């Protein structure tokens, strides 16, 4: 199953929610829903002067942390 | 990490943007504690505290991954409600920070 | 018989502070469990020391 | 220098928790219900008659008085049933219930939508997605297909 | 005998405060379990003492 | 008597630092149920090295 594969129970509790939010009607709750599943956060670590992107955690459900 | 601090700022009102934090033991330390406290007679050890004793029982006949998720769970919450707050901190705290610019 | 001390092991883990409450209701379940034993045994002991 | 300006309240003690008496009296005739999704409530300690969970283990009914225990909730649906004989279901997606031996239930979840905000047009779409996610080979859409399908099947078997 | 003792110490554990209420039912158990044993046992012993 | 071990293991694995607390009510369980059998095994060894 999805345990073994590697990923978290809190990436499995989004995954649902993200599918609870698909298929509930259109509205104002939904409205708010959709907001609460979309992913648009990132992650930065300073280099020496410039900023990086800390790439080893990735923010989208499908993946794994490595 | 032993202890995870988060810190941010607690939404008294628009005029009171105070600190608060979530002193968060380690999963492994906190499942020991959980079995020490669940064995002796359950005393509040701090004023204001609440007694625990039957939770400490109950998660102890909970299974093994499932108590992994109860901490991860119950600690996602915790940063959850700091960031929550913290926006809302923002936005009050800019108003203020705004018109006396003004 | 040992099922007494057995529900007894496993409910003082439930709850230990209630583990005082619980040992009359496991001492008395204990020896009056001992007891049919006694009474079976005592059958097979007075079955031969008096009868011919 | 200044000797630790700062002293930052603990914010957990903004709450009020319960305290778990072993109990020395009767039992309530009613459970105090709390649900929660993220981080807004939808109940806040309504009276309630009974509720009906959804577990791993399976399906548990909750009364007043219930013994206090803990466990998964399993990604489903939901049935609460208040004093004047109506009732109220609730999709949810996880999440932790206690049940206190006072009577006094709180529920913590990642969401909760009432099954009247859910259509079974839309519903029935997504199912062969998920069953073709499921089919396709793959270890990165196969679990993506099986979990979707895991919350849409009681919601198919419910709305039916 | 223990059985029914076994389950008052699980019960007592689940809910300390039902443990007087459910102590009645194990008493009542306990006595009607020990009953049949008694029959048994005044079959062995009125078997003997009056029979030739 | 496997009863009682089978007990202790599963109640120290409910808690573990109750498990010295349980040991008490572990080895008690142990002999008099191996008592009885002692008994039960002295009849059959009494039936023999004394009686014709």
């Amino acid at each position: 199953s999805w345990r073994d594969a590697g990923i978290s129970y809190l990436r499995y509790l989004s995954i649902v929610t993200r599918c609870i939010h698909e298929v509930q009607k259109e509205g104002p709750l939904l409205t708010k829903n959709v907001r609460f599943s979309t992913i648009g956060w990132k992650s930065l670590y300073l280099d020496h002067g410039a900023t990086k992107e800390y790439t080893a955690i990735p923010a989208e459900l499908e993946k794994i942390p490595e | 990490w032993d202890r995870a601090q988060i810190v941010y700022n607690r939404y008294h009102g628009a005029a009171s943007q105070k600190l608060a934090i979530f002193n968060l033991p380690k999963f492994e330390d906190w499942k020991q504690k959980l079995e020490e406290d669940s064995a002796g007679d359950g005393k509040i050890e701090e004023d204001g505290l609440l007694q625990s004793l039957p939770m400490k029982t109950a998660l102890g006949e909970l299974e093994e991954t499932a108590v992994e998720d109860f901490y991860n769970f119950h600690s996602c919450l915790a940063v959850l409600n700091a960031v929550s707050e913290n926006e809302l901190s923002e936005y009050a705290a800019r108003i203020v920070a705004v018109e006396n610019q003004l | 018989v040992a099922m007494c001390f057995s529900s007894y092991m496993l409910a003082a883990a439930r709850q230990p502070n209630m583990s005082a409450k619980l040992l009359p209701y496991c001492i008395l379940g204990f020896a009056l469990s001992e007891a049919l034993a006694l009474f079976t045994l005592l059958i097979a002991l007075l079955e031969l020391f008096v009868f011919s | 220098q200044d000797p630790r300006k700062f002293f930052p309240d603990n914010g957990f003690r903004f709450f009020d928790g319960p305290e778990d008496s072993f109990g020395d009296g009767n039992i309530p005739a009613q459970i105090i219900l709390t649900l929660t999704r993220q981080d807004e409530f939808i109940l806040k300690q309504e009276p309630v008659a009974a509720i009906t969970i959804r577990t791993n283990e399976g399906e548990m009914g909750v009364l007043a008085g219930h013994e206090y225990t803990v466990q998964q909730l399993a990604p489903g649906i939901l049935e609460v049933e208040y004093e004047g004989g109506k009732k109220d279901q609730y999709v949810i997606s996880g999440g932790f219930a206690h049940v206190n031996d006072t009577g006094v239930v709180d529920i913590n979840t990642v969401e909760a939508v009432p099954l009247e905000e859910i259509d079974h047009e839309k519903l029935a779409k997504a199912l062969e997605e998920a069953r073709a996610k499921s089919q396709s080979p793959d270890e990165a859409v196969r679990i993506q297909g099986e979990i979707a399908l895991e919350i849409f099947e009681p919601l198919e078997a419910a709305l039916h």
